[PDB]
DNA sequence: AAAACGCGGGGGACAGCGCGTACGTGCGTTTAAGCGGTGCTAGAGCTGTCTACGACCAATTGAGCGGCCTCGGCACCGGGATTCTGAT
DNA sequence: ATCAGAATCCCGGTGCCGAGGCCGCTCAATTGGTCGTAGACAGCTCTAGCACCGCTTAAACGCACGTACGCGCTGTCCCCCGCGTTTTAACCG
């Protein structure tokens, strides 16, 4: 199993078929697909680390989706890199201006 | 005890922060959804998951142009929002076509 | 015939944060998010081909791609982790 | 129209006109010298470019 | 019978979005570019529908016209 | 050397549609720059239409559906219609 | 030549020839290449005569960046087709 | 005619890309394109500040107008 | 001065003159260089890795439009 | 369970009026910069040889998908404690 | 400065549905080999965009001046809040 032989926990086989299928070049190199599914595995496991983190804080063992629209938005960065989209069942973050209080 | 404008606006404010269920009355976007497309093709079919998608995705459109709004009298030294602040926003964003 | 990345977030979930979980809705989320993540590398990849006159998706093209999708903060450890994949498998 | 002269001479003798609406309605498929020539050369066959 | 969209409704979407204060003709205008953005979507989907030669809008039609105005929806298959 | 450029086509078209204006290598490269945008936009819709209805080929439909979503309306008939003619008038020779 | 056979002012056959290079897909329908290239050569012929108006209008025989740029942004629908491109050399509406 | 002004943006395009990259060695046609692009991106940013402005009820564009089309837009 | 500073207060006028700006305020023209500066590292950059695929120590007028092309506003008249 | 009407009520909009910082506007300087012109030589961009690389094809098998089935866990409720809020 | 009255909040109880495990046998995976040809590599000719310097002169800098507008303050009165109450459309079997 390419999976094991390199390491990872993604299915280097399953890209390997996607990026055939996709139509994206004439050929396919060996490595490409290895290292495109440790990108997937690894921003899998930094989006998730996220979510499990936020869920923990909010005292609660499962990952729903408020859980990921949280792990995406309070990142700095995540935020604007899937600034275009629109996780969904995910409210938004709680920000209220500060002009808008009572006094 | 008679309560002073603006503390439940708040209220709400946070409460609808807090929960994430959908919001736009479900059936009445069923209604709507269904009427503005049989003006693109007779004789249309819609399935309950793809319903779902339209009204959610209009759900975020909705509120980030409120934020927009918002943040719009903001600036403008308004805590009301108007015409006006919706317009801007949106012709900013460039959607008036 | 449905083909998705279940299995494989469910791996590696219970790899990192063995006390949680993915719900079926959460784990359509992320199967999108795989989906996306991957169709704008690939694509990516293919664009660089296609203007550095190339038919072939080397790794040094995922390089590139994911290099320029991920804009900072990524793609340090990213790519470091890449090439440690790439480099030991050729080793193995 | 010259087509049609050459076939109904009399203009007023509507009915060939009508007739030929079938044939001048299917034949448009082709509107110069060198296409029609060319037609006939898709019909000829004959291995030619 | 454009109404459908209800006064609350907006009244909370904007509250979810943070607004304390609402105008009147908000509402009115409100559910004009509602108008507007899902004419600019459905018109996307049955396009969709119409090359799958189908009647039922699928969820992946659905977010392929998303996709196509870079309002990219997940969860909804991919 | 040969180079990769729609020249000579906007030179006709341009021709055809003002016989008396001529166009210079700039516009001409913006007119190429154009010309390409819009045929990898179109290009990489039908492809991805075929992609996602599952079809592994390409053809005057899938570039129906593209055209149609792409243009945002009211020339959205107009290039239907003559892609349209340039079509029928194709599958008969 | 496919183009002359045509009577489209567009390479029929190089449109043909860059989609089968352009890993678009396997194959590639007879139709769509001639399709596209009729699109292609219509918004052409679209914008070449907005911008000849554009430059009866100014007075001048010479088609120029201010001319494009403002036949495209005067225009409504070329204006939502481009909205989010930029012409170089191009003036402010 | 451009207005952004040549040879100040090409020493600025220059140490700009120094930091990213040493010995690198622009064309001119890529510092055309890149001052072109960059005056097309501010001449909008003061077209959305004015409005901004002028909905503030205010002739002269400030530093909360352009930072409100900033956040409008999103890159911020 | 530093190149920064290169782009004059009159340049940044003709600019907000051509967008429609009657008045500019004087803290105007920080903030300006400062857009201008960030949106140059990010165009530069792309450029930059995209010479560096190609394994060229020349940026091209190609890389910049397909960088700008990305960050979504295609640049014409430079195509090749 | 939510929407829709209605009433009094507070809060804030909008307009006006003043003052003063800030702005635009000359006035010419000093600055630097087209738009020529110098001499490079980095490094294209192109060709040609030959290798390892990758695309297809059987043959073999083991990871994934659907189906099926448990039971933790979440949503739910009432009831109880926490809480930030004027009101006088 | 104070405490009454709504909302928010803590815990834990019971019910239900979906998560996560298991099972089979489907399908594409994984060797193993072969062939063609795309790229790496080496090498050459030639482009072109450095680095700077003239020279003229448009443009930028600095400074000084005057006044149109930014921001603040005050005042009034339209226009919403925030209930309570009464319809109403919707709720999910």
């Amino acid at each position: 199993t390419r999976s094991s032989r390199a390491g990872l926990q993604f299915p280097v086989g399953r890209v390997h078929r996607l990026l055939r299928k996709g139509n994206y070049a004439e050929r396919v190199g060996a490595g490409a697909p290895v290292y495109l599914a440790a990108v997937l595995e690894y921003l899998t496991a930094e989006i998730l680390e996220l979510a499990g983190n936020a869920a923990r804080d909010n005292k609660k063992t499962r990952i729903i989706p408020r859980h990921l629209q949280l792990a995406v938005r309070n990142d700095e960065e995540l935020n604007k890199l899937l600034g275009r989209v629109t996780i969904a069942q995910g409210g938004v973050l709680p920000n209220i201006q500060s002009v808008l209080l009572p006094k | 005890h008679r309560y002073r404008p603006g503390t439940v606006a708040l209220r709400e404010i946070r409460r609808y922060q807090k929960s994430t269920e959908l919001l736009i009355r479900k059936l009445p976007f069923q209604r709507l959804v269904r009427e503005i497309a049989q003006d693109f093709k007779t004789d249309l079919r819609f399935q309950s998951s793809a319903v779902m998608a339209l009204q959610e995705a209009s759900e975020a459109y909705l509120v980030a142009l409120f934020e927009d709004t918002n943040l719009c009298a903001i600036h403008a030294k308004r805590v009301t929002i108007m015409p006006k602040d919706i317009q801007l926003a949106r012709r900013i964003r460039g959607e008036r076509a | 015939r449905k083909e998705s990345y279940a299995i494989y977030v469910y791996k590696v979930l219970k790899q990192v944060h063995p006390d949680t979980g993915i719900s079926s809705k959460a784990m359509s989320i992320m199967n999108s998010f795989v989906n996306d993540v991957f169709e704008r590398i690939a694509g990516e990849a293919s664009r660089l081909a296609h203007y550095n006159k190339r038919s072939t998706i080397t790794s040094r093209e995922i390089q590139t791609a994911v290099r320029l999708l991920l804009p900072g903060e990524l793609a340090k450890h990213a790519v470091s982790e890449g090439t440690k994949a790439v480099t030991k498998y050729t080793s193995a | 129209g010259e087509i049609l002269e050459h076939i109904c001479y009399d203009v007023n003798d509507w009915q060939m006109l009508e007739m030929l609406k079938p044939c001048v309605e299917d034949g448009f498929v082709i509107q110069d010298r060198e296409t029609a020539l060319d037609f006939i050369g898709r019909r000829g066959t004959a291995l030619g470019i | 019978n454009i109404q459908g969209i209800t006064k609350p409704a907006i009244r909370r979407l904007a509250r979810r979005g943070g607004v304390k204060r609402i105008s009147g003709l908000i509402y009115e205008e409100t559910r004009g570019v509602l108008k507007v953005f899902l004419e600019n979507v459905i018109r996307d989907a049955v396009t969709y529908t119409e090359h799958a030669k189908r009647k039922t809008v699928t969820a992946m039609d659905v977010v392929y016209a998303l996709k196509r105005q870079g309002r990219t929806l997940y969860g909804f298959g991919g």
